This record gives C-alpha cells, sequence and structure tokens, in this order.
C-alpha cells in the first residue's frame, strides 16, 4: 500500500 | 527470510507532446504487483499478481487516487524543477522517485526508504534515520528546506514503520506459494573453443527467483574476479531469473577451473566443472 | 541522462529447433526512458511483441523486457533491433543461442 503526503512539493 | 516493498515513479515530460507522463509500479522482493500508467485509458492502479487481486474495491479507489493525485503534484514538481536548475520550457526532464521498506524474518522494520532523483542524478535521499535528509546539490537544498519545515520526514517514518511494514506483511502471507518460494538455480557449465589454443567456459544459472545471485570462476582456487565476463541477470519471463558467466582459459586447463554459485534456494553453495 | 542501453537477446528455455519458446530483447542501464525496440525475424518486424512495464534499477536507469513467442529453426535467424536518443542509427543485436 502506498502512501499519500499531503502538500509535500518540491 | 527478509523481504521488500518498493515503488518506483517516473515522471517525465515531453514539450510539445502533451503533459507529463506518471508511472508507478509497484514490487515485492522481484516480483511486479501493481501498476500505474496516466497515458492509459482509464488510469487506474492495476493489479499485475494474483495475490493482489484479494484486495477489495477500497483498496483500489484509494490506491487509484493516490496515483491520480500524484501525476498533478508531479507536473508540478518537474515545473520546479526547470527553475530550481535555470533550464527552458523546450526540453524533455525526467523525476524518479524509490521508496518502501523492508522486512526481517519476524516481519519487524529492517530499513526504510525515500529518494529521489533528476533526469538520472541523485536529487535528495531520506536518511536511514528516517528523520533527515541528504541534498545532492544546492538545488536539491530549497526542497530539504522546505520538507524540514512541513516535518515531511516524520509523516515519512510514520507510513514506513506503519503501514508499509503491515501491507507488505499482508501481501507476504496472502502471497506465501510465490513470495516466499525461492527456486533455486538449474546449473551447468558449457564449452565453446575459440582457437587450438583457448576456450570459453561458461557456467549458466538458470530458473531462479529471486534475482540476487552470485557466479564466481576459480583458477586453481583462486577467483578469477577481473578476468570473468559476467552478464546482467536477465528476466525470464515466467518471473525467473538467468545470469552467465564466462572465462576463456588455455586448451587442457579446463579442469582447473570451477565454477561457484551461491543462491538464496541452495542448501549450500555449489560447485561445478566442465563435464566432457 | 544520458545512458545508452544494455542489450541482451535470449530464450526463456534452451532453444530446441521446432519446440516453442519465447524470445526476449531484454534492454537496460538506459536513460531517458523513451526506447524504440523491433524483435526481427529474418529482417523483418515481429507483429505484435509484448513488453513489460517501465521500472529502473538502484541507479535510476531504465528497464524494460519485450517478447514474443517463437518456435526457432536452424535457418531463421532472430534479432533485437535497438534506437535511443544515445544512439546515432538502430543497433542490431543478434539471437545467439549460445548467449
Amino acid at each position: 500500500e502506498e502512501n499519500l503526503l499531503d502538500f509535500v512539493r518540491f | 527470510g527478509s523481504h521488500s516493498m518498493r515503488y518506483f515513479y517516473t515522471a517525465m515530460s515531453r514539450p510539445g507532446r502533451g503533459e507529463p507522463r506518471f508511472i508507478t509500479v509497484g514490487y515485492v522482493d522481484d516480483t511486479l504487483f501493481v501498476r500505474f500508467d496516466s497515458d492509459a485509458t482509464s488510469p487506474r492502479k492495476e493489479p499485475r499478481a494474483p495475490w493482489i487481486e484479494q484486495e477489495g474495491p477500497e483498496y483500489w479507489d484509494r490506491e487509484t487516487q493516490i496515483s491520480k493525485t500524484n501525476t498533478q503534484t508531479y507536473r508540478e514538481n518537474l515545473r520546479t524543477a526547470l527553475r530550481y536548475y535555470n533550464q527552458s520550457e523546450a526540453g524533455s526532464h525526467i523525476i524518479q522517485r524509490m521508496y518502501g521498506c523492508d522486512v526481517g524474518p519476524d516481519g519487524r522494520l529492517l530499513r526504510g526508504y525515500d529518494q529521489d532523483a533528476y533526469d538520472g542524478k541523485d536529487y535528495i535521499a531520506l536518511n536511514e534515520d528516517l528523520s533527515s535528509w541528504t541534498a545532492a546539490d544546492t538545488a536539491a537544498q530549497i526542497t530539504q528546506r522546505k520538507w524540514e519545515a512541513a516535518r515531511v520526514a516524520e509523516q515519512l517514518r510514520a507510513y514506513l514503520e506503519g503501514l508499509c511494514v503491515e501491507s507488505l506483511r499482508r501481501y507476504l502471507e496472502n502471497g506465501k506459494e510465490t513470495l516466499q518460494r525461492a527456486d533455486p538455480p538449474k546449473t551447468h557449465v558449457t564449452h565453446h573453443p575459440i582457437s587450438d589454443h583457448e576456450v570459453t567456459l561458461r557456467c549458466w544459472a538458470l530458473g531462479f527467483y529471486p534475482a540476487e545471485i552470485t557466479l564466481t570462476w576459480q583458477r586453481d582456487g583462486e577467483d578469477q574476479t577481473q578476468d570473468t565476463e559476467l552478464v546482467e541477470t536477465r528476466p525470464a519471463g515466467d518471473r525467473t531469473f538467468q545470469k552467465w558467466a564466462a572465462v576463456v582459459v588455455p586448451s587442457g586447463e579446463e579442469q582447473r577451473y570451477t565454477c561457484h554459485v551461491q543462491h538464496e534456494g541452495l542448501p549450500k553453495p555449489l560447485t561445478l566443472r566442465w563435464e566432457p | 541522462i544520458q545512458r545508452t542501453p544494455k542489450i541482451q537477446v535470449y530464450s526463456r528455455h534452451p532453444a530446441e529447433n521446432g519446440k516453442s519458446n519465447f524470445l526476449n530483447c531484454y534492454v537496460s542501464g538506459f536513460h531517458p526512458s523513451d526506447i524504440e525496440v523491433d524483435l526481427l525475424k529474418n529482417g523483418e518486424r515481429i507483429e505484435k511483441v509484448e513488453h513489460s512495464d517501465l521500472s529502473f534499477s538502484k541507479d535510476w536507469s531504465f528497464y524494460l523486457l519485450y517478447y514474443t513467442e517463437f518456435t526457432p529453426t536452424e535457418k531463421d535467424e532472430y534479432a533485437c533491433r535497438v534506437n535511443h536518443v544515445t544512439l546515432s542509427q538502430p543497433k542490431i543485436v543478434k539471437w545467439d543461442r549460445d548467449m
């Protein structure tokens, strides 16, 4: 199962 | 014994040919189990191993949404990368990410991973501590600052110590027939004369799983590392892998050479020779 | 960026003439990801060749397996033709059943 990190951007 | 789960992202811009493509593949050890391609129909997370088909609709809906969101996020990241490296909108560029966890025999976390690249070069990596970052250049340091400010490492650690290992454990149980079965290599040595003075001995390993293997030639008991031709381990297409190692030996000295094979599926390392 | 592909052409099982098998072309170690691969029978492109889902190694280089069912013979020659941004012209690698 994947992770989703909200708002994470380069 | 030990097991891994890894997800691999590739985001590729293609100016003049639409928006950047986003692909995700997931692996447990050397077994592909899920894929996503933004160029598809109909993009959805799709099963690629029978044991993942057991997951319910909620799983697939959630997994697909993650990937659909990522498609957009990585398009933004590609635009940001242009700014960070002073690059034009004319060229094609690639961001890659690999992340996941390793577990031991007891199912506990051995270590977690999260690493990114830009155009095939290291960009940023989560350290083994799952708390700090290593940035490859001054561009990645900008990202590091952002991620430190938002405590991203802490969120990743939570996932890596929790859901990552929890889901991997479930997959290993559901796929225990295959994921927890090592297939040892079938081995043999072939003989190919080059000339009257020299011959090639090639030590073959076929039909093995997982991919990790060591093939080594010794001459009079001494490793011939610098003098051995080793091909990259390659997929057979039936889940298993193949590899060979070759040495050029003087004619009449073939029996001074021994091939040594190490693989998880073998009770002990194997020694074989040319058997005419 | 940029790394030229390694190419191996081989069969799923040891080749026996007249026995059905799979012809594989494994391309690996390349960057960027766009790559053109054809399987050839006597110099002509085999239609409906399938391939794996784009993956990459720990060093970020990509790999793909292209494959098709085939029945090898003594006469028929098989090959893999590969083009990539790193190659001036398509590279043809002939199938050698001992490799």
